[PDB]
């Protein structure tokens, strides 16, 4: 039984934990039975003998900080004094722990690791912004367990207290805004959650108002996050400014169109999946044979999608599948589980009308302002392929998506109806030109579809229904 | 049925979601749509 | 070292303590007990008619397998 990670009788011994425990032993042996100056003298002498030695001491002190709260302040002081690489090796192991081990990290160590990161930020350690981003990635969307909520609030408190430092990094501002705008949606239904949500709201609003042009690098998906929190009073006010006074946010911000015509970086789409979610989704989309997906979907569903609070996660997964996962031609031609089949599965797991509606919009988000010189066929193809392949086994899925596509055009934002119609038109034309679907008429005028739905399609897009 | 169906769907969205929604007379499961705020 | 020759497999089902596991060559029942039996979960990748014993979990989810043939 180690002190760093939780382990059951069933669990194999962790190599990273094993190594860190040996580093700690090396440190404690050179510091046992001596003063505090004699200890620092020996550590300094040893560290100077090379970088493998430097690594052992730095990681040993690091591990003491995580496992021994009574010694942590002293060990952090000693770490800062002996470090010869600007604490690069420590930040590396922190990121590795966060990316690979967080789910097994013991409670004491999680607490200590947040304390440590706060210290690194205060010290202005190089790469601390990257550690904060890696830490945020571990806050799971659609998860209101006590441990997850604790992390959301712990990270937020660091960012709030060290806001002046936060302001030094444009990308950290945008990542923090993206992350917390999304988390705000999950934080209701309890006193603790109400308190947390208000803190997140005030934090995001402040960055949005003080640094709007930095936040604007997010692009189109920022609008999606903002519409999802639109009924919160501070965001109603922000939306009024976005629509009526965009120059008040920034003289470089002309209005909402500018944001909607700029596609979102994969960096943002990926940050809202934890590492375990990415690993499992990437595996399903690269290694699982079509027709063999049931148990994998069951496993994923049980871990990530089996609560009412978890419904919000579906939209993050959909955007990720559509905007991040772009399988190679080899995979595309093989019998591997296609992206459309995963989307179809995710759609059917919606337990509420709200979650279903949000999921449909997320699926279509790149269609709305689609431009073939910018946006990729890969982003819009799952929606059309879900519709095509569902027609025979699940016609209701096809029908609901076709109805959504028609209704979203005048409604998404009425003053931009002409742009949205042009986006959907361009998406469909691109789908045909790229031979994703060589002909739309067999779909838009399929005999299995309700005739009134087909009349609406022919009214909207007569050029495609012949 | 059908205005009553729209009313109920919108009420459920308002109760549990901070998103902006409008109603539609959809016969295909789109009684509400998430859209941009209208002033 | 493969299932069909009857060791690494993935846990498909948990059944009182019977578990269906599988690799790329097919499935097989294995009898486990004690607290380990309460620890094993569907999706677990374990390093080890009915199979008998140690058991170590080396990961989860990301393993290709086949349900057939069911060698039990």
């Amino acid at each position: 039984g180690g002190r760093l990670l939780l382990s059951t009788s069933l669990d194999a011994k962790d190599e990273l934990e094993e190594r860190l425990e040996r580093c700690m032993s090396i440190v404690t042996s050179m510091t046992a039975g001596v003063s505090e100056r004699e200890a620092n003298d020996a550590l300094n002498a040893y560290v100077c003998k090379g970088l493998p030695q430097h690594e052992e001491i730095c990681l040993g002190l690091f591990t003491l900080i995580l496992t021994e709260p009574a010694q942590a302040q002293k060990c952090y002081r000693d770490l800062a004094l002996v470090s010869r690489d600007g604490m690069n090796i420590v930040l590396n192991k922190i990121n590795q722990i966060l990316m690979e081990k967080y789910l097994k990290l013991q409670d004491t160590c999680r607490t200590q690791l947040v304390w440590l990161v706060r210290e690194l930020v205060k010290s202005g350690v190089l790469g601390a912004d990257g550690v904060c981003m890696t830490f945020m990635k571990q806050i799971a969307g659609g998860d209101v367990t006590a441990k997850n909520i604790w992390l959301a609030e712990s990270v937020l408190d660091i960012l709030t207290e060290q806001r002046e430092w936060v302001l030094k990094s444009s990308i950290l501002i945008a990542m923090a805004v993206y992350t917390y705008l999304r988390l705000i949606v999950d934080h209701h239904g309890t006193a603790q959650l109400q308190a947390l949500r208000q803190k997140e709201v005030d934090f995001c609003i402040s960055l949005l108002r003080e640094r709007f042009m930095e936040c604007l690098m997010i692009g189109r998906d920022l609008v999606r996050l903002l519409q999802n929190v639109a009924r919160i009073p501070e965001f109603e006010l922000l939306w009024k400014d976005i629509i009526h006074n965009p120059q008040a946010l920034s003289p470089q911000f002309t209005g909402i169109l500018q944001l909607l015509q700029s596609r979102t970086s994969r960096k943002f789409l990926a940050c809202r999946l934890t590492p375990d979610m990415e690993t499992k989704l990437l595996f399903m989309t690269s290694r699982v044979r079509f027709g063999q997906q049931k148990r994998y979907q069951d496993w994923f569903q049980r871990q990530y999608l089996s609560t009412p609070d978890s419904q919000s996660l579906r939209c993050d997964l959909i955007r990720y599948i559509c905007g991040v996962v772009h399988p190679s031609n080899e995979v595309l031609s093989s019998d591997i589980l296609p992206r459309w089949a995963i989307i179809g599965w995710l759609l059917t797991t919606c337990t509420s009308n709200v979650a279903a509606s949000n999921a449909k919009l997320a699926l279509f988000y790149d269609w709305l302002f689609f431009s073939p010189d910018k946006d990729s066929i890969m982003n819009i193809e799952p929606a059309i392929l879900v519709m095509h392949h569902s027609m025979k086994p699940h016609p209701a899925i096809t029908a609901t998506l076709l109805d959504f596509m028609c209704r979203i055009i005048p409604n998404f934002y009425p003053p931009l109806e002409g742009h949205v119609r042009q986006g959907v038109f361009s998406s469909l034309n691109h789908i045909v030109e790229k031979r994703v679907l060589a002909h739309l008429a067999p779909l838009f005028d399929n005999p299995k579809l309700d005739k009134e739905l087909r009349a609406m399609l022919r009214e909207k897009f007569p050029e495609f229904c012949s | 049925h059908i205005a009553a169906q729209q009313k109920a769907a919108l009420q459920h969205a308002h109760a549990h979601s901070s998103g902006y929604f409008i109603t539609q007379d959809s016969a295909f499961g789109n009684l509400i749509l998430p859209v941009l705020p209208r002033l | 070292t493969f299932v069909k020759d009857i060791l690494i497999f993935i846990v498909l089902e948990t059944g009182v303590r019977t578990c269906k596991v599988a690799d790329k060559t097919g499935s097989i029942n294995i009898s486990v007990w004690d607290d380990v039996g309460n620890l094993i979960q569907p999706g677990d990748i374990i390093r080890l008619l009915t199979l008998y014993t140690d058991l170590q979990k080396i990961g989860e989810f990301c393993m290709v397998y086949s349900e057939v043939p069911n060698f039990s």
